[PDB]
């Protein structure tokens, strides 16, 4: 029996609810991923021109009922519960990683924010014009990394860096 | 349970509030 199919303490080999898909859930820091933590044989990383002094990513923003603004260009009566927003946004990621819909094509489609026209792309910007806590934040993710539902003031939204 | 890959440590980027956009 292979013991290497196990995970180090803190990591729990979990499964998707009613789906049967197996992934890795770290209950220590609450992190989650599908790639083996020690799978350093092949790391994902795209080539981006320019150092982390400026970056360019794409995001999918979903607004909920109790948001700063309950209205948008596509829906002015946005009344969706937080559980709904989470399940729909996580559902999008799942089809993306499955190669069903690309983040770009999908973001331009399901973006609740005004970034829909730009396919979720925020553009390439340099440090200075960011909020103090977010300024150093912009430069943390590299080209090829996609995070899940991040909880900021604006609401629930995912992110993917392209440059 | 969440399912999609989400890194607790490295998840920071232009997450909307990187500018005056929205908030």
């Amino acid at each position: 029996m292979a013991d290497e199919e196990k995970l180090p303490p803190g990591w729990e080999k979990r499964m998707s609810r009613s789906s049967g898909r197996v992934y890795y859930f770290n209950h220590i820091t609450n992190a989650s991923q599908w790639e083996r933590p020690s799978g350093n044989s092949s790391s994902g990383g795209k080539n981006g021109q320019g150092e982390p002094a400026r970056v360019r990513c794409s995001h999918l923003l979903v607004k909920h009922s109790q948001s700063r603004r309950p209205s948008s260009w596509r829906q002015e009566k946005i009344t969706r519960t937080k559980e709904e927003a989470l399940e729909l946004i996580n559902g999008y990621i799942q089809k993306i990683k499955s190669g069903e819909e690309d983040f770009e094509s999908l973001a331009s489609q399901f973006s609740d924010c005004s970034s829909a026209k730009a396919r979720g792309d925020l553009g390439a910007f340099s440090r200075g014009q960011m909020q103090k806590p977010f300024e150093d934040a912009s430069f943390a993710l590299r080209t090829g990394e996609m995070s899940g539902p991040v909880f900021t003031d604006s609401g629930i939204h995912i992110i993917l860096r392209t440059e | 349970v969440l399912t999609p890959p989400d890194q607790e440590v490295i998840r920071n980027i232009d997450q909307s509030e990187f500018e005056g956009f929205s908030f």
